[PDB]
RNA sequence: GUAAAUGUGAUCGAGAGGGAAUGAGCACUGUAAUGUGCACAGGAACGAGGAAUUGCUAGUAAUCGUUAUCUCAUUAAGAAG
């Protein structure tokens, strides 16, 4: 219908020409994969790093299938993402998935903090975060300040997704997301 | 048995007979031991889920899977 | 206070100087800015975008989006 | 740790106040510093034991360092009204209904606590709602009840 | 003041309708039960009745008609009469009085006793 | 051909409606401004030429049939196209028919103007009802 | 300079008809719901025969609207609304079918129950004292 | 009584969510309504749950209907698929 071309990411956006930008995060998230849509079920899951081979979009989907009476509901996730990235693309005016790399490097807290004590009483104490687990919590806080920003509130939910996004990627005191990565890595260096 | 019952009209002159459905427990007593619980009706079987279990290999069924 | 179900002149008139430089716009903001009711921010946003004042940019199921006078798109 | 419930304010043609030996509280772990993360209701009436069979209105354990927390409700009152209503005991300008005895925690906060008064006439107002901390009646014979600045 | 009515009808009328007649008054399950025809029982309680309405002259009072025929809508026959209707246990004693139409005997007697802990 | 899949149904469905009203070959049932269209429904249709969109969804369920050449259509096959699931207090939503009068009513209407013959096993089209549709298709598509 | 000319007419806070209060914001549908006997679905029946644009809000009506539609519900079955659409239907007392509006249903109700019990009929002696009488079981459920 | 979630367009707008106790009716099953269906009302608590506590590693958990499966005249908010 609309084009004969090449693979663009729901017909519309370029694929190409993206960069990571942070060395520590390099090897564990798929821009690679050309996909029309964001929906697969290649049954990667019963593998040793498996979920790190989905492609992003795809990540960022399954993080909406939440709250208990959405479970399953992934058509609805991609119609609400669909309209998020015209919002964005708008707003900030480059490639969205530019703004979903940016919001992921931002929103990862760098050390955490854990029981070490194993011959006695377990006293806390700070520690740091492999790559993929810090990767793993920016899409969970990216996901939980968006749901918990809708509930009770007029605004529509594709909108919202652009606000958090946009002030992630740019890395302002605005987001949610940024915030909590901020007091983990806090409460980290006070038990150092 | 159908049994018959007599019922009267609005003029308590005038008389119609109505038959009696069989329903319920009281003709479906278990064939291997009279009981009136737990009786299995499919494949027109009429025995209940204790005989049936003592009985299933001589008639036939098995637990396959 | 509670929101309302009229656009008066002197709100109407400052409505056209405001919908000029300001992007993506939608129900919400001329119900959350002003204090319209999302009954009359339909009916307004709908009337303006007949009068060439903003232009739809998408309208899928209910959800319906609009862009005024300092919109910019991406470029190959 | 131990803890004084008083009810303080300016008190005019009230005989007795009577309290709930209820109440919803926040708490902090002794051992790692951190607040349970819910309120907790604390009644007279609930009975627990610690690990040395002594009876304690409450038992919880921290979620964060797996301690054992214990709270005991001293009554101060006087006197039951009715069989029902602890009447908290009168201390100069304040009312005294109770002591809280925390071990293994602190107690930062007493939310709410429900209150009866009794006034002077004999007329009980049972469950007292302040406004801005402030509670007025009158009865039908116009004698005033009043509690103002109430904390 | 005004005579006893039922659904638009007068007791002078109403005492004189076949039960038959009566029918087009009453709420529809009560229609049903009347439609399908009476049991050899509720024959008897029937013509007992309307004897005694019959024979029933003066001012003494006839004597009582005993019934296990608990279902039976009251008929504007049985009016003034004493009635003996059975609870399970004993044969409880009513008059039935012209406001208890469209209602079945069973509404007027407890099989269950009333309970206080 | 098979002519009738050529065009969207959100664009028949509306077309054929008007043409229908401007002639009056349907009559409105009485009491149709209050009427239900099921009791699984929760209330009356928004539109009040809703009785016009059910006469035009019935010719489109025949021209379809037709095409794929089927068993003629019954009352209680069109009753179970239109169910829904009915809104049960406190159980869980059931799967219930459409009220079968409005259904007959059209289809009387439609055989007394000659464009629905009944056969013994269902209702079946004619060459007007079918002409109809293939001289409007023939503009819309243009 | 250009005009809008798709404004609701100048509103009324909140409007009187039968010893009730009607928001005026309010649009027309929701709006009766609050007289005792409009229900939704009868609601949408009177002003589909009075004929007033169910999307009017409902201080923007006229007296002349609110006549039309305080003449329907004083008298339901002369414009063609069926009996089976009414709260009061085959009244023992009178015959006759009705439409009870506002304070009319609780005094209906009481005179109703009063009757039974000055008589003895078990169904309204459970109703003073708080109790079911549609067959619902009382030892689990519907306790204080 | 031959899916429902679901897909498109309208609509409604923050107790137009919710359907508990109850009225005069209109039908069905039945030997008998006390059981079930329907229409018009009526419109209770509940605004996400204390101490505790139960399963679950992939077409799994949770969601959505459906049973020419079992009970069954009429009755599923139960099991077994
Ligand atoms: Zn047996």
């Amino acid at each position: 219908t609309e084009t004969s071309g090449d693979i663009k990411l729901f017909g519309r956006y370029p694929y190409t020409d993206l960069e990571v930008k942070d060395i520590t995060l390099e090897k564990y998230i798929n821009v690679a994969s050309k996909v029309i849509l964001p929906h697969t079920s290649s049954r990667l899951n019963t593998k040793k790093f498996g979920r790190t081979k989905i492609p992003v979009v795809e990540r960022f989907v399954n993080a909406m299938m939440r709250k208990g009476r959405n479970n399953g509901k992934k058509t609805l996730a991609m119609r609400i993402v669909k309209d998020a990235f015209f919002i964005i693309e708008g707003v900030t005016g480059q490639n969205p998935i530019q703004i979903l790399v940016d919001a992921i490097c931002n929103s990862g807290p760098r050390e955490d903090s854990a029981r070490i004590g194993k011959g006695g009483v377990m006293k806390r104490s700070s520690v740091d975060v492999s790559p993929l687990r810090r990767i793993n919590i920016a899409i969970f806080l990216l996901a939980k300040g968006v749901r918990n920003s809708t509930f009770k509130d007029i605004k529509m939910l594709p909108e919202i997704i652009a606000e958090e996004l946009i002030n992630a990627a740019k890395n302002t005191q605005s987001s949610f997301a940024v915030k909590k990565k901020e007091e983990i890595e806090r409460i980290a260096k006070s038990n150092r | 048995m159908n049994k018959q019952m007599i019922k009267y009209n609005a003029d308590l002159e005038t008389t119609f007979t109505v038959e009696r459905k069989d329903f319920g427990r009281t003709n479906r007593r278990c064939r291997a031991c009279f009981a009136y619980n737990g009786v299995i009706r499919k494949y027109d079987l009429m025995i209940c889920r204790r005989c049936f279990r003592e009985y299933a290999g001589d008639i036939g069924f098995k637990i396959y899977d | 206070v509670k929101r309302h179900e009229r656009v008066e002149d002197d709100i109407f008139n400052k409505i056209v100087k405001d919908v000029k430089n300001m992007r993506i716009l939608t129900r919400t903001t001329l119900s959350e800015r002003y204090n319209l009711s999302l009954n009359i921010s339909i009916k307004l946003l709908r009337f303006l975008e007949e009068n060439q004042i903003i232009k739809l940019i998408s309208s899928h199921r209910g959800s319906k989006i609009y862009a005024g006078s300092k919109y910019e798109p991406l470029k190959v | 740790m131990k803890y004084n419930v008083y009810i303080e304010g300016t008190f005019s043609g009230i005989q007795s106040i009577m309290v709930e030996q209820v109440y919803p509280i926040t708490i902090k772990c002794s051992g790692c510093n951190l607040v349970h993360k819910k309120d907790v209701i604390l009644s007279i009436d609930s009975i627990n034991y610690t690990d040395k069979d002594e009876k304690v209105n409450l038992k919880v354990k921290c979620a964060s360092c797996t301690r054992q927390m214990y709270i005991l409700i001293k009554s101060m009152a006087t006197e039951l009204y009715e069989e029902k209503f602890y009447c908290a005991k009168k201390e100069d300008n304040r009312y005294l209904a109770s002591q809280l005895q925390g071990r293994g925690c602190y107690i930062e906060k007493i939310k709410d606590a429900n209150i009866h008064v009794l006034s002077e006439k004999g007329r009980i107002y049972p469950d007292i709602v302040f406004d801005e901390g402030y509670w007025r009646e009158e009865d039908n014979m116009n004698n005033t009840s009043s509690i103002e600045d109430f904390n | 003041f005004k005579e006893f009515s039922y659904k638009g009808v007068n007791l002078e009328t109403l005492t004189s309708m076949s039960i038959s007649e009566f029918k087009e008054l009453l709420p529809s399950k009560l229609r049903r039960s009347i439609n399908r025809g009476f049991s050899a029982a509720e024959r008897d309680f029937i013509k007992k009745c309307i004897k005694a309405r019959s024979e029933n002259t003066g001012l003494e009072r006839p004597e009582q008609i005993n019934t296990n025929t608990r279902n039976l809508p009251i008929l504007p026959t049985m009016i003034g009469l004493q009635i003996g209707v059975y609870s399970g246990r004993d044969f409880m004693p009513m008059v039935i009085k012209e406001e208890m139409l469209g209602r079945r005997l069973r509404d007027y007697v407890e099989t269950r006793k009333l309970c206080t802990h | 051909n098979t002519e009738i899949f050529k065009v969207r149904h959100d664009t028949f469905i509306p077309a054929l409606s008007e043409y229908l009203r401007t002639n009056k070959t349907v009559v409105p049932i009485k009491n149709f401004d209050i009427i239900k269209t099921s009791r699984g429904k929760e209330t009356s249709p928004l539109d009040i030429n809703w009785y016009y969109t059910r006469a035009a969804s019935i010719i489109r369920k025949l021209l379809i049939s037709k095409a794929k050449n089927e068993k003629p259509l019954s009352i209680v096959r069109f009753s179970s196209e239109y169910g829904c699931a009915k809104d049960r207090g406190n159980r869980p939503n059931k799967h219930v028919r459409a009220s079968k009068g409005i259904i007959i009513k059209i289809l009387n209407d439609l055989q007394e103007k000659g464009w629905v013959e009944k056969k013994e096993n269902g209702w079946t089209l004619k060459k007007e009802a079918e002409e109809v549709s293939k001289q409007l298709i023939e503009k819309l598509i243009n | 300079k250009l005009v809008f000319n798709n404004n609701p007419l100048p509103i009324q806070a909140m409007i009187r008809m039968f010893n009730t209060n009607i928001d005026g914001k309010k649009q027309i549908i929701k709006a009766l719901t609050t007289i005792r006997g409009i229900g939704d679905r009868l609601s949408l029946a009177i002003l589909r025969r009075a004929k007033i644009p169910t999307d009017k809000r409902a201080g923007e009506l006229t007296e002349d609207e609110l006549n039309e539609i305080n003449e329907v519900i004083l008298n339901p079955q002369k414009y063609d609304i069926p009996e089976w659409m009414l709260n009061h239907q085959n009244d023992p007392i009178d015959g006759t079918t009705k439409h009870l509006i506002g304070n009319q249903i609780e005094g209906t109700i009481r005179l109703w129950n009063e009757r039974g019990k000055k008589i003895g009929l078990v169904r309204a002696f459970r109703t003073s004292l708080g109790l079911k009488v549609r067959g619902q079981r009382t030892k689990s459920n519907g306790r204080g």
